[PDB]
């Protein structure tokens, strides 16, 4: 602005108050107030302006002079501050969880409060975000998903409980879906949650719950939709990180009976999960629960992991508790285990090289156990099972032309693939399982529409990045054109509903950035495909082909160029930077080649459709009618990537997103320590960052970004006006202020409840109010007589509308009192 | 089809129905307007004539269906009638003149907060001869403007 | 005519068939409304259609307001 102070940037609480003493080429230097002395450098698109009154806060973050990552953040901290977890952003919403009980907002008296009442004429609330996806599905016909963002702890599930309990107990007879999805949810979390380095407690896939109506908007059933389970994590994790939960509550909750039939020991005797963290999360009472003969020995040395609701023994029995109340038996819990176990041995079978004799592999002697064990467990015959794992099998023609059959011995490596694609196509097939069983909880026949809460693992970015994290970030990329795409549909309507004229909103698209990746034979996907056709694939060979398809690509940059000094040592062929929504993500392409494979090959996949275990077959008996519409175009689809399959499933979760209506929460997490009453500014921020909050805020800043209702502007501003001018009504008063400061009609426009304006335009209306009294007195002298002739004009035909409608009342009424060309 | 400035001055009326500034009605609130002006609409034929141009389907008009549930096929001299049936609301003791005690009476009820000595203003702008009181003639050329 | 002392020797609104119950039929005879003065009315509650006016919605109107034909009475239309 001129002097007036500014938000900048501060390690713990994001930005802090200050001033800009000097300007520089990229920097500007502000002074603390707090320091009063303490100067820093900082980057000037990292400075903002702050408001004038640092204690009001608003229900709408547009209400503010100037809307950016700075001031939202302030606003919902002194919102936050007075317990008012909510707070919105347009149509959007924030949910701040407070980590506390708040009395009286999900009361009964305020369900019926919330009912019927639009987004704005209501306070800011969870419930208003359930009942606009309801009236807009009724109205428009039109299935609706609520899309939430948030890492674990951030309120996501507390979210959906309400959103669910809200429209059942408005729009449902009885229905008591919300209470079976709660009570099944530690069995999805068994196996599908998993420790990260970030969060203990971590769905690593896209969750899609929804409650279906039916053709009158009535609670019929439910369903849960899943998508893109992290299938890396099966076979290998980071330290600090861990596989999914089921086998880490498996191996310390379990009887002794059970852990001599399944053959399970300490974790670190397990491939599957010895690479990765092997402690248990427990407290100082159930460590003594657990035997000392599932211990490993890190849990020993270093001890237990630490959390406030993550306990691995209690977690077993809270996942038993859970199976008997949703219906699964004794029979059906030892078939999830023991494919489970059958997972975890697989993993031990080793190889080594062969006599050259077309040089294959052999399984090792030590590794006999681990094949008796897989085998008995996953209904495989133990020779048949060496063989699929050390040779394939290949026609010997590709085209129409005849050709038998032959053995093919794989190598070492290659049948150290096929032994991790077997066990990642068995847990994802008992992952869709487990799933499928919660939704035959509260099944459905048929249903018209749906209404969905969506979560899934949001943007992420650590120092060292790989494949995972590139795949992440992509989902993340494409759920930000959504995103990006729908709030700017929103704000077209808005400014045509209100009529404010043909007014272009400036976009800067994202698309270049998906193509990057994406795009079909030159993208980063394609281009990693086909350097698996090489003869020698390698991952250096595939970063220099990504740089050299694209030249000077806004989005592409190489390792050497990043503003950190971490990667000022990464050669050009050891990665790529991708400049996302949220930010600069410097990547390292090692390994990206394998990350790439999973690969099944046929005989090896005939072999565990055909198990002697019924349960088993039956996890690809969807696969023995679901082949028996494809195997031979299923077939055709084994030969996809990682990466390829991963853009499959993810369009097909956009394509369910385009066709519903979409509203969009942001439930935030305050701090890591889950304490109520403590707003950790930079965490907060973060936040907002990666879940593409400050995208959105450039977005706006296109169209009108700043609105006031006729009503905030009259409690704003009466005070500086006439006594006469005060008595008006807020539209009036709008009215007549607008036309005697006589505003640039470009700028400023006044629409049919709010007034808007282009950026930093309600900071020049406020100072217009505040900087000149006796001008603003003169001007307001002269537009006596044009508000005289408005207030006369307001009544005059006012009443001539009544009387409009006492004539429609009769016109109507003329035709419905000379109908009886029926009656008689 | 109204004039574009025939539409700004319906719009500003249509204030008066939608008191809150949501931009929208009910029967509650296009019903107390109408009793407030001599009128006695029951709750029920209303509910018809805001089924014809309420497409949507929830009991909501906005201004644009406001327009349209009021037009109606009209003959050549109703457009008259209704503009001097306006007046005589106005007009309470039937004389062809609006005193300040009479244009005080239909603001109050309409809900405008005013002063005595802001009501006299008014009459006296509107009054072009100079006796203090609003004939048709003038009132006319007020909501003309 | 003839043929109306013949039709009327074997053997119009119903709230206003009370005032008159030969002399009766004289001024129901003469204000009767045309064919197509009866073509406008029937646009009366035309939401939009194109011709058409709905056929279960065309029904909650003659219940509720006017000289109302019965929930009964309508049965026997529909
Ligand atoms: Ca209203
Ligand atoms: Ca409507
Ligand atoms: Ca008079
Ligand atoms: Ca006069």
């Amino acid at each position: 602005e001129d002097g007036k102070p500014v938000w900048a940037p501060h390690p713990t609480d994001g930005f802090q108050v200050g001033n800009i003493v000097d300007i520089g080429p990229d920097s500007l230097t502000i002074e603390p107030l707090n320091q009063k002395g303490k100067t820093f450098l900082a980057l000037i698109n990292q400075v903002f302006p702050a408001e004038e009154d640092s204690k009001k806060d608003v229900e709408d973050n547009c209400s503010l002079m100037y809307l950016n990552e700075a001031t939202l953040l302030h606003n919902i901290k002194v919102r936050y501050s007075k317990d008012r977890i909510y707070t919105y952003v347009a149509n959007i919403l924030i949910a701040v969880n407070p980590y506390f009980d708040i009395p009286k907002i999900y009361s009964s008296e305020t369900i019926k409060s919330y009912q019927g009442k639009s987004l704005g004429t209501m306070p800011p609330h969870v419930f208003a975000i359930a009942d606009k996806a309801f009236r807009d599905m009724k109205v428009l016909k039109l299935s609706q998903s609520i899309i939430v963002s948030g890492e674990s702890g951030a309120g996501k599930t507390e979210n959906t409980k309400f959103v669910l309990r809200y429209l059942t107990e408005s729009y449902g007879t009885g229905q008591d879906i919300d209470d079976r999805i709660v009570e099944a949810n530690p069995l999805l979390e068994a196996f599908g949650n998993a420790k990260t380095v970030r969060n203990n407690n971590s769905s690593r896939f896209g969750k899609f719950v929804e409650i279906h109506f039916n053709e009158k908007s009535s609670v019929v059933g439910g369903f849960v939709s899943h998508y893109l389970l992290e299938k890396s994590r099966i076979c290998v994790q980071g330290k600090e990180e861990r596989n999914y939960h089921i086998f880490y509550r498996l191996c310390a909750g379990a009887s002794e009976d059970i852990r001599e039939r399944l053959h399970l020991s300490s974790p670190d005797n397990f491939r599957y999960l010895n690479r990765g963290c092997t402690r248990y999360f427990a407290n100082k009472e159930t460590d003594k629960q657990i035997l000392q003969n599932r211990k490993s020995p890190e849990y020993l040395k270093a001890g237990s992991l630490k959390d406030p609701l993550l306990d691995d023994h209690g977690d077993f029995i809270r996942m038993c508790t859970a199976m008997k109340k949703i219906g699964l038996d004794d029979e059906e819990k030892l078939d999830l285990f023991r494919v489970v176990a059958g997972v975890l041995h697989l993993g031990n079978i080793d190889f080594e090289e062969a006599g050259s004799t077309s040089g294959g592999c052999n399984l090792k002697n030590k590794s006999t156990q681990a094949l008796e064990y897989c085998a008995e467990l996953l209904g495989l015959d133990q020779d048949d099972l060496r063989v699929s794992l050390t040779t394939r099998v290949m026609l010997t023609t590709a085209g129409g032309a005849k050709g038998t059959v032959i053995k093919v011995p794989l190598k070492v490596e290659q049948a150290n693939n096929a032994r991790d694609a077997l066990a990642k196509t068995v847990y994802s097939h008992l992952f869709d399982h487990v799933v499928n069983r919660v939704n035959q909880c509260f099944p459905f026949e048929t249903s018209s529409y749906f209404i969905g809460v969506l979560d899934i693992a949001g943007f992420e970015y650590f120092e060292h990045n790989s494949f995972e994290q590139f795949c992440i970030n992509y989902c993340n990329e494409k759920l930000q054109q959504f995103f990006n795409e729908r709030i700017l549909k929103e704000e077209q309507e808005l400014y045509q509903k209100e009529g404010l004229g043909v007014n272009e909103v400036h976009y800067v698209d994202n698309q270049d950035c998906i193509d990057l990746i994406e795009a079909r034979l030159v993208g980063i996907l394609d281009i990693l495909d086909e350097e698996n056709r090489l003869p020698q694939p390698s991952d250096q060979h595939f970063t220099s082909a990504v740089h050299q398809k694209h030249k000077d690509h806004f989005r592409l940059s190489i390792p050497r160029k990043s503003k950190l000094a971490i990667h000022r040592n990464i050669r050009d062929d050891e990665g790529f930077i991708i400049r996302h929504f949220a930010g600069a993500v410097c990547y390292e392409t090692t390994q990206f080649v394998e990350k790439n494979n999973d690969a099944l090959h046929m005989s090896l996949e005939s072999l565990i459709c055909e198990s002697r275990d019924k349960f088993i077959r039956e996890l690809f008996e969807s696969s023995t009618n679901n082949n028996k519409d494809t195997k031979q175009k299923a077939g055709k689809l084994s030969f996809i990537s990682v990466g390829n399959k991963f853009k499959t499933q993810l369009n097909l979760l956009l394509d369910k997103l385009r066709s519903t209506g979409a509203s969009f929460i942001r439930c935030i997490k305050p701090n890591l320590k889950m304490t109520s009453h403590h707003f950790e500014g930079a965490q907060i921020l973060s936040q907002l960052q990666c879940s593409g909050m400050v995208s959105v805020l450039d977005l706006m800043q296109g169209g009108f970004p700043s609105r006031a209702s006729f009503h905030e502007l009259y409690n704003m501003y009466k005070k500086y006006m006439p006594d006469k001018l005060a008595r008006l009504d807020p539209r009036l008063f709008c009215k007549a202020l607008f036309k005697a400061l006589g505003l640039n009609e470009i700028d400023y426009k006044f629409g049919l409840t709010k007034v808007f304006f282009r950026p930093g335009k309600f900071a020049e209306f406020d100072q217009i109010m505040k900087s000149d009294p006796d001008h603003l007195a003169e001007l307001v002298k002269r537009v006596n007589h044009w508000l005289i002739c408005s207030r006369w004009k307001k009544v005059q035909w006012c009443s001539l509308s009544v009387i409009k409608l006492k004539n429609k009342i009769k016109y109507r009424a003329e035709a419905c009192i000379k109908m009886q060309k029926t009656i008689r | 089809q109204l004039t574009e400035e025939q539409i700004a001055e319906f719009k500003e009326a249509f204030s008066l129905f939608d008191k809150d500034g949501d931009g929208t009605i009910t029967t509650k609130e296009l019903g107390t307007v109408m009793r407030s002006l001599g009128q006695n609409p029951t709750e029920a034929e209303l509910q018809d004539m805001i089924n014809e141009v309420d497409a949507d389907g929830n009991g909501t008009i906005d201004f644009p269906e406001f327009l349209t549930m009021m037009a109606r096929k009209m003959k050549d001299t109703d457009s008259e009638e209704e503009i001097r049936e306006a007046f005589r609301v106005f007009d309470k003791d039937g004389n062809g003149y609006i005193s300040a005690a009479e244009l005080r009476h239909v603001m109050t009820n309409l809900g405008e907060k005013l002063t005595d000595e802001e009501v006299d203003e008014m009459i006296r702008e509107a009054d072009i001869d100079g006796d203090g009181q609003v004939n048709y003639e003038e009132f006319v050329q007020m909501m003309t403007a």
